[PDB]
């Protein structure tokens, strides 16, 4: 199905891990903020969902 | 109507070389001072706008 999803790569060109911003709070959150190591703290997020 | 800034009233101390004017009696006021904090705390998204 149509997905938005945020995709890592390594020096290798390998993929290191995936996101998939459609399932999880915390996946929409890493998609928004265009990281997959996040801060604490409070953010707004996009529409992903 | 159009007219030319008072600066303010001209007024004349006589400075006599010897003498001195003192204070006999005294007052109590309170004056008001404003000053802003913040403003509001605007987020824009990316989506939706
Ligand atoms: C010093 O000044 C104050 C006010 O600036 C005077 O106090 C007033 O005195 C009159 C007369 O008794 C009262 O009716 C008022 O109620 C007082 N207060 C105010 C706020 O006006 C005081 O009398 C003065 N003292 C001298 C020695 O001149
Ligand atoms: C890339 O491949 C080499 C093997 O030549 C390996 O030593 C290295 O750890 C790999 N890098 C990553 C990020 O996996």
């Amino acid at each position: 199905k149509l997905t938005t999803i945020m995709l890592s790569f390594d020096v290798n060109g390998t993929i290191d891990k995936a996101v998939d911003c459609s399932s999880d709070p915390l996946s929409e959150l890493k998609c928004t903020l265009k990281s997959f190591n996040v801060s604490k703290g409070i953010y707004p997020t996009s529409n992903f969902r | 109507i159009a007219y030319a800034m008072s600066i303010g009233a001209e007024s004349s101390i006589a400075y006599s070389n010897n003498s001195i004017a003192i204070p006999t009696n005294f007052s109590i006021q309170v004056t008001t001072e404003v000053l802003p904090v913040s403003v509001s705390k605007t987020s824009v998204d990316c989506t939706m706008y």
